[PDB]
RNA sequence: UUGGGGCCCUUUGUUUCUUCUGCCUGGAGAAGUUUGACACCAAAUUCAAAUUGGUGUUAGGGGAGCUGGGGCCUUUCAAAA
RNA sequence: AUACUUACCUUAAGAUAUCAGAGGAAAGUCCUACUGAUCAAACAUGCGCUUCCAAUAGUAGAAGGACGUUAAGCAUUUAUCAUUGAACUAGUUCAUUGAAGUCAUUGAUGCAAACUCCUUGGUCACACACACGGCGCGGAAGGCGUG
RNA sequence: AAAAAAAAAAGGUAUGUAUUAA
C-alpha cells in the first residue's frame, strides 16, 4: 500500500495486504429501523380467564411436590434438633456430680487422655497447691472417661495459678496429651 | 470497565446515526463508559439539508445503546 | 469535558423542561421536568405529557425506564 | 521547534509545552553564563598566585 | 469496577449523596494532581464531592465570593511550594559534587608546577608558560566533561526533576506533559493567584 | 479471549466491517478496545442499499459490529499456538 | 446497598428474601399451593400451566402445560391449542404472569 | 491480570491501555514483531508443497507405446552449484518484488499540477494521513503552492534525457551489435 | 439457585428445543453449558406450518434452515435432518422434555441442600 | 560378487535427516545427530568472516534387546456344587 | 547485556468430581495414596460392530470447486425531486432556477446447457473366478465394551 | 501493690544518554 500509517516499514506493511473489497449483496433481512419483536401482544383476557375453566376441570388436582418434601424434612429436622437442645438446657446445684465445694476454687481440666489416671492428675494438679476435692467426668451410659474433670482446691488463688500456669502454656502435658485448663465456667 | 476513547473527538462537530434511520450532528461535549454522548447545538439531518433539518436543543444527551457509528466531520 | 449524567444532573436542578425521544417502535415522545435519575438512566418526570408522532394527554409524575430512552433534549 | 513537537503532542497542550520549553532554554543559557563567570574567577585566582 | 453499571452507580453516588478542600474556582487541591506518581500518597482529607463542587462553582455565578477557602488554600498550597523548593535545594546539594574535586585537585596539581615555570625562567619562557596554562585549561575542561558525563542535567524548579540539555526539546515534552510537572506548574500559578 | 486479541493484533492494517444495520466499512483500523468498539481511518463506506461514500475517520460501537475481516497473514500469528512455553512471571 | 459488597452467604439470604418476600413471591406461593398460572410470552401466545420450579431469571419448569395461540391474516382468525405434559421455559420470553384464583 | 506479549515473550504487569499502548508502539517490540511476520511470511514461499503421489499400474498399451520412445537425458547440478543458483534465483525474486516502475512520475516532473498529485504528501485522499504517519521523531519539500510561472521553459540545460530501457542480463548478447546512427 | 443446573442432568434424553425463530429441534441431548448452550446429536429440526390459507412462514428461518446443508432436496414439507447441531443459549425459547422422567428426583439441587445441611 | 528382468525416480534444489563431494552410459561416497549442529530472515557498520535479534529443521523403515497390554494352550493351587 | 535520566502503571474473590458409610481432632467443620457406589479424563485393548477409501483387460471416473469461458447467451423489468415561464388536453412537451445523485443498462432478475480448468483419494494385495447374498492387509471416521 | 519502645524496598514496560572490536 502507498501510505501505510503504521509502525512497520514499507516491506512489512505491504506484506499485510488485505483481500479485495467485499462484493455488494442486497440485504435479505429487515432493516434495523424496521426491526422489532411481535407487537400488539394480546393481554390475558377475561375471555382467557373464561377459557381457564376448561383447563381447571381437566386437571383439578396438581401433582404432589416431592422435591419440596426433601427440604421440609431437613427444616423440621432442625426444629427437632432445637427441641433436643431444649431438653438438655433445662438440666449446677442439683447435678451433684457437680455439687462439690465452692466454685471459686473449682478448676476445670479438659482434653485429658481417656486412659489417664487419678494419681497422675493428682500430681499435676497438686503441683500448684493442695487438692480439696476431685471429680472426673464419665458418661452416664457407661464408665468411659469424657476427658474433662473438676478439681476443687484449698484456695482460689492456687486454682487461678493452676489455670494460668497449666492452661496458659501449650496446655499441661499429661500422659501423651496436652490438657487445656480454665475456670469452672458453670 | 474501560472508558471509550473519544479524546480526539471532543469539541469537534460530529455526525452520528441514531438507530437505523436518524442522523444527528452536534459538537461533542462529553461521554461515559456506556458511550452516552452529550453534545450541544444539536441538529437532526434529513434529506433536504436546509429545509427538513431542525435543531433540537442547547444541550442534548444520547444513550449509548442507540449509537451505531460515530464520524467526526472535522480535523 | 461535561460528562453526560452530569448534564442530566444539570437538568434536574436547573428545572429546565425536556423533550425525550423513545425507541422508534413505540411512536410517542415524552416531555416534562426531569426530577431525579438512577445509574441506569431511568428518570422520574414530573408534569409529563406523551405526544404521538400536540393533542397528547398529560401523564403525571411518572417513572420512565432507561431501556427505552433515545434522546433527552431541552 | 513547533513543527517537530506539533505532530505527536495534542494541540491544546502545545502552547504551554512551548512556553515551558522556552523557559528551560533560558535557564540553560543562565547556567552557561554562571559557569563562565566561575571560570573567570578561577582564572583570576590562578593569576593572583 | 467489575461492570459498567457499578462504576456508574459510584459516579452517580458522587453526584448525589465545612468539607472545604478543593476550593479555588480552578481545579487544584494538592492531592488530586499526583495520584499514581511516586510523590503523593493515598486517601487525603475530607470530601471533594461533585455535588459540593457544583454548588460552589454555581455560587461563583451567584458571586458570593468569600475567599476564606483561598485563605485556607494558601496555608495548604504554599507549604507544598516550600516543600518543592526545599527538594530543589537538596538536589542542588547532591548533584554538583562527588569524590569529584579530588581528581580536580589533581588537575589543579597538574597546573601548579606548570604556572610556576614562568616565574623561574623570568620569550620562550612566557611561551612555554602559555602552552602550559593552555594544557591546564584543557585538563579542567576534560574534568568538567567527566563530572558532566556522570551527571549532565539541570533540575527544573517546577517539578524538582532533572533535565539534560542534550536531550533537546522533543524528549523534554514527555517530562513537561507528565502529571508531576504539569501539576507543579498549576500549583505555582495558584500561588500567584493567591498573592493578589 | 483470543478473538479480541486478534483484533488488537490487526491495528494499523486495512480491515473490513459489517454492522448489524447492514452497512460495510472498509478501511484502516486505528484503535480497538476489549469492548470490540473500534475506530477506523480513511474508510470507504457502503450503505445497506449499496450507496458508497468516503469518510476520513469513524468510530463504531462494538455491540453493532457483526463480523470483522482481518488481513489473512494474521492466521499463523502466535496467538493460535496451542502448546506454547511461557517463562515465569516477574514477582511484584 | 450494592451486591458486590456482600459476602457469599449474604447473597443466599438476599435471594431467599427476594423469593420469599418480593414480586416473585407470586410465583413461589403459586408453586406450593398447586395453583395454575397464566403466562404471556413476548411471542404473543399464552400458556396455562402449573409451576413445578422457577428461578431468578424467571425461567421455570412446568407440568401440564396448555398453549393457546391464535393467528390472523387479513382479519381471518383461527384459535389453536397445543397440549404438553412437562416443559422447561426460558424466562426472557415471558412478560406477564398471573395467579389464577 | 498481566499482559503477556508473545512476540517479545516478555510479560508486562497489570495491563492498562496506556502501558500496553506504549509497549505495542515501542521500537523494540516493533522490530521483533515485524521480523516475526517476515519469517512467518517467508516460510510459505520456503515450504515445499510435497503433495502426495498416487502411482497406478501402467497399462500394457502405453508401456509398448512408450518403450519405442527413446529415453531423455536429465541434468543434475552439483551441490556446490545448486546452492549458488538457488541463492541467485531467490535474490532475483526479491528484485522483482521491489521493482515498481515509476517512470510516469519522471515524465511529468515539470507539469503544472505535479505538486498536487505525485508529491503524495500534499494530496487530498492520502495527504492528511501522511502527517499522522510521521514517526514520533524523538530526538537527534515541494510545497503545493507552486505555479507554472516557475520554470517557464522546461529546457534550459536542465533536463536529463530519458533513461534507456533495461535489458535482461541472460540474453544481453541478443542486442543488435551496432546502432543505426552516430550518437555523440 | 440456577435452574440451568437441572438441564445438565437431562443428558442423553430425547428433547425438543423450540427456538425463538419458531424452529423446533427434535434430538438426543448432550452436555448443556451453564449459559444454556445446548448441544445435540441426531436431530431433525423443522418449521411448523401456520395454515390460515397460506400464511407465509418465517422468511429468515427458511433460509437458515436450507443453509444448514442438512435439508434434503426431495423433502416435500420444510424440515432438515443432521448430526451434531450446537445451539447458542439465548436462542432457546421452550424445551419440551420427555414424559417418562420424574421431576421430584431431578429437581432436587445438591447445592440447595448443601447450604441448609451445613448451617 | 556378478548378470538378467520388473516397477519408480515429480526425488522437479534427482530421496528432503543435515553438511561437503557428486549423478542419467545412474540409484554413489565422506563426516554428524539435541545442554549441539544446520538452514534462513533482519539490520547497522565495518568493509565479504563474525556481531546481535528472530523463524524453522534435526526425518522415515526394519531387526536384536528390555518393557506394557490382549487372546489361546498346559501345569500347580483355593472356594463352590 | 550493564549504568544513569524521564514517562506510564500495579493483586475481582473462591474452588478443582459427587454421593454414602466407618474413624480421628449433641452441633457443625476439617481430615483419612481409608471403604463402597456413580461420574469424568488419559492410556491400553477388543469385538464376524457401522460407513468410506478411483480406470489401466484402460485414454476413464467419484467428491468438491472456478472470486472460469461461451456470454452484449435466452426471457423479463428498470434510469432522479422541487420552483417559474411558454404551448397543450381539462394530464403532456420545451427552457430556466435549487436540492441530493455507488458504479453499472455489455447492467440487474429469472432460466438452462455446453465446454475448459483446479484440489482431493490405498489410483494396495489377490483375483477375471455362475451366486442366494463375506469372514485378505492396511488407513480414515465413528458407536459399543472390558482393563 | 503495678509499670515502659521496632525491625523493610518492591519490581514491569517505554524513551533519551554512555560503555561492551580491526
Ligand atoms: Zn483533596
Ligand atoms: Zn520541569
Ligand atoms: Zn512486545
Amino acid at each position: 500500500m502507498n501510505y501505510n500509517l503504521s509502525k512497520y516499514p514499507d516491506d512489512v506493511s505491504r506484506l499485510f495486504k488485505p483481500r479485495p473489497p467485499l462484493s455488494y449483496k442486497r440485504p435479505t433481512d429487515y432493516p434495523y429501523a424496521k426491526r422489532q419483536t411481535n407487537p400488539n401482544i394480546t393481554g390475558v383476557a377475561n375471555l382467557l380467564s373464561t377459557s381457564l375453566k376448561h383447563y381447571m376441570e381437566e386437571f383439578p388436582e396438581g401433582s404432589p411436590n416431592n422435591h419440596l418434601q426433601r427440604y421440609e424434612d431437613i427444616k423440621l429436622s432442625k426444629i427437632k434438633n432445637a427441641q433436643l437442645l431444649d431438653r438438655r438446657l433445662q438440666n449446677p446445684n442439683v447435678d451433684p456430680h457437680i455439687k462439690d465445694t465452692d466454685p471459686y476454687r473449682t478448676i476445670f481440666i479438659g482434653r485429658l487422655p481417656y486412659d489417664l489416671d487419678e494419681i497422675e492428675l493428682q500430681k499435676y494438679f497438686v503441683k500448684f497447691g493442695e487438692i480439696e476435692k476431685i471429680r472426673i467426668v464419665k458418661d452416664k451410659i457407661t464408665q468411659k472417661s469424657k476427658g474433662y474433670a473438676f478439681i476443687v482446691f484449698k484456695d482460689p488463688i492456687s486454682s487461678k495459678m493452676a489455670f494460668k500456669e497449666i492452661g496458659v502454656h501449650r496446655g499441661i502435658q499429661i500422659k501423651d496429651r496436652i490438657c487445656i485448663v480454665d475456670i469452672e465456667r458453670g | 470497565v474501560s472508558t471509550p476513547e473519544l479524546k480526539k473527538y471532543m469539541d469537534k462537530k460530529i455526525l452520528l446515526n441514531i438507530n437505523g434511520s436518524r442522523k444527528v450532528a452536534g459538537i461533542l461535549r462529553g461521554y461515559d463508559i456506556f458511550l452516552n454522548v452529550v453534545l450541544d447545538d444539536a441538529m437532526e439531518i434529513n434529506g433536504e439539508d436546509p429545509a427538513n433539518n431542525h435543531q433540537l436543543g442547547l444541550q442534548t444527551v444520547i444513550r449509548g445503546n442507540s449509537i451505531i457509528s460515530l464520524e467526526a466531520l472535522d480535523a | 469535558m461535561v460528562p453526560p449524567i452530569n448534564c442530566i444532573f444539570n437538568f434536574l436542578q436547573q428545572q429546565t423542561p425536556v423533550t425525550i425521544w423513545l425507541f422508534e417502535q413505540i411512536g410517542i415522545r415524552i416531555k416534562g421536568k426531569i426530577v431525579g435519575f438512577d445509574e441506569f438512566m431511568n428518570v422520574v418526570i414530573d408534569e409529563a405529557v406523551e405526544i404521538p408522532v400536540e393533542k397528547g394527554t398529560p401523564l403525571g409524575k411518572i417513572l420512565l425506564k432507561g431501556d427505552n430512552i433515545t434522546l433527552i433534549t431541552s | 521547534a513547533a513543527a517537530a513537537a506539533a505532530a505527536a503532542a495534542a494541540a491544546a497542550a502545545a502552547a504551554a509545552a512551548a512556553a515551558a520549553a522556552a523557559a528551560a532554554a533560558a535557564a540553560a543559557a543562565a547556567a552557561a553564563a554562571a559557569a563562565a563567570a566561575a571560570a573567570a574567577a578561577a582564572a583570576a585566582a590562578a593569576a593572583a598566585a | 469496577m467489575s461492570t459498567p453499571a457499578a462504576e456508574q452507580r459510584k459516579l452517580v453516588e458522587q453526584l448525589m449523596g465545612p468539607k472545604i478542600c478543593k476550593s479555588y474556582l480552578v481545579g487544584e487541591c494538592p492531592y488530586d494532581l499526583f495520584q499514581g506518581t511516586k510523590q503523593s500518597l493515598g486517601k487525603c482529607p475530607q470530601m471533594h464531592l461533585t455535588k459540593h463542587k457544583i454548588q460552589y462553582e454555581r455560587e461563583v455565578k451567584q458571586g458570593k465570593t468569600f475567599p476564606e477557602f483561598e485563605r485556607e488554600y494558601l496555608a495548604i498550597l504554599s507549604r507544598f511550594v516550600n516543600e518543592c523548593n526545599g527538594q530543589i535545594s537538596v538536589a542542588l546539594q547532591n548533584l554538583k559534587h562527588t569524590a569529584e574535586e579530588r581528581m580536580k585537585i589533581q588537575q589543579v596539581t597538574e597546573e601548579l608546577d606548570v604556572l610556576d615555570v614562568r616565574i623561574g625562567l623570568m620569550k620562550l619562557q612566557e611561551l612555554i608558560s602559555k602552552r602550559k596554562e593552555v594544557a591546564k585549561r584543557v585538563r579542567n575542561i576534560t574534568e568538567n566533561v567527566g563530572q558532566s558525563a556522570q551527571q549532565k542535567l539541570q533540575v527544573c524548579e517546577v517539578c524538582g526533576a532533572y533535565l539534560s540539555r542534550l536531550d533537546t526539546d522533543r524528549r523534554l515534552a514527555d517530562h513537561f506533559l507528565g502529571k508531576i510537572h504539569l501539576g507543579y506548574v498549576k500549583m505555582r500559578e495558584d500561588y500567584d493567584r493567591l498573592m493578589k | 479471549g483470543i478473538p479480541v486479541k486478534l483484533l488488537n493484533e490487526a491495528q494499523g492494517h486495512i480491515v473490513s466491517l459489517e454492522l448489524t444495520t447492514g452497512a460495510t466499512y472498509r478501511g484502516k483500523l486505528v484503535e480497538s478496545e476489549d469492548s470490540m468498539n473500534v475506530q477506523l481511518r480513511d474508510v470507504i463506506a457502503t450503505e445497506p442499499q449499496g450507496a458508497v461514500t468516503h469518510m476520513d475517520q469513524i468510530f463504531v460501537r462494538g455491540s453493532q459490529i457483526k463480523f470483522i475481516v482481518v488481513p489473512d497473514l494474521l492466521k499463523n500469528a502466535p496467538l493460535f499456538k496451542k502448546n506454547s512455553s511461557r517463562p515465569m512471571p516477574p514477582i511484584r | 446497598r450494592p451486591k458486590h459488597e456482600l459476602s457469599r452467604a449474604e447473597l443466599e439470604e438476599l435471594e431467599e428474601f427476594e423469593f420469599k418476600h418480593g414480586p416473585m413471591s407470586l410465583i413461589n406461593d403459586a408453586m406450593v399451593t398447586r395453583t395454575p398460572v397464566i403466562i404471556s410470552l413476548r411471542n404473543n401466545h399464552k400458556i396455562i400451566a402449573r409451576v413445578k420450579a422457577f428461578d431468578r431469571h424467571c425461567n421455570m419448569v412446568l407440568e401440564n402445560v396448555k398453549e393457546l395461540w391464535t393467528e390472523k391474516k387479513g382479519k381471518n382468525v383461527i384459535n389453536r391449542e397445543r397440549f404438553i405434559s412437562k416443559l422447561f421455559l426460558r424466562g426472557d420470553s415471558v412478560i406477564v404472569v398471573l395467579k389464577t384464583p | 491480570t498481566r499482559y503477556y506479549c508473545e512476540y517479545c515473550h516478555s510479560y508486562l504487569t497489570h495491563d492498562t491501555l496506556s502501558v500496553r499502548k506504549s509497549h505495542l508502539v515501542g521500537k523494540n517490540h516493533l522490530r521483533i514483531t515485524a521480523d516475526y511476520y517476515r519469517n512467518k511470511a517467508r516460510d510459505i514461499i520456503n515450504k515445499h508443497n510435497h503433495k502426495r503421489r498416487h502411482i497406478g499400474k501402467r497399462g500394457r498399451k502405453e508401456r509398448e507405446n512408450s518403450s519405442q520412445n527413446e529415453t531423455l537425458k536429465v541434468t543434475c547440478l552439483s551441490n556446490k552449484e545448486k546452492r549458488h543458483i538457488m541463492h541467485v534465483k531467490k535474490m532475483n525474486q526479491k528484485e522483482l518484488a521491489q521493482t515498481s516502475i515509476d517512470t510516469l512520475k519522471l515524465l511529468y516532473d515539470g507539469s503544472p499540477g505535479y505538486s498536487k498529485v505525485f508529491v503524495d504528501a500534499n494530496r487530498f485522499d492520502i495527504g492528511d494521513l501522511v502527517k499522522a504517519s510521521k514517526l514520533p521523531q524523538r530526538a537527534n519539500s515541494r510545497s503545493r503552492d507552486e505555479t507554472c510561472e516557475s520554470n517557464p521553459f522546461p529546457r534550459l540545460n536542465n533536463p536529463k534525457k530519458l533513461e534507456p530501457p533495461k535489458i535482461l542480463s541472460q540474453w544481453s548478447n541478443t542486442i543488435p551489435k551496432t546502432s543505426i546512427f552516430y550518437s555523440v | 439457585m440456577k435452574l440451568v443446573n437441572f438441564l445438565k442432568k437431562l443428558r442423553n434424553e430425547q428433547v425438543t428445543i423450540e427456538l425463538k425463530n419458531g424452529t423446533t429441534v427434535w434430538g438426543t441431548l448432550q452436555s448443556v453449558s451453564p449459559q444454556m448452550n445446548a448441544i445435540l446429536t441426531d436431530v431433525k429440526l423443522t418449521l411448523p406450518q401456520p395454515r390460515l390459507n397460506k400464511l407465509n412462514s418465517n422468511g429468515i428461518a427458511m433460509a437458515s434452515l436450507y443453509l444448514t446443508g442438512g435439508q434434503q432436496p426431495t423433502a416435500s414439507d420444510n424440515i432438515a435432518s443432521l448430526q451434531y447441531i450446537n445451539i447458542r443459549g439465548n436462542t432457546i425459547r421452550q424445551i419440551i422434555l420427555p414424559d417418562s422422567l420424574n421431576l421430584d428426583s431431578l429437581l432436587v439441587d445438591q447445592k440447595q441442600l448443601n447450604s441448609l445441611r451445613r448451617s
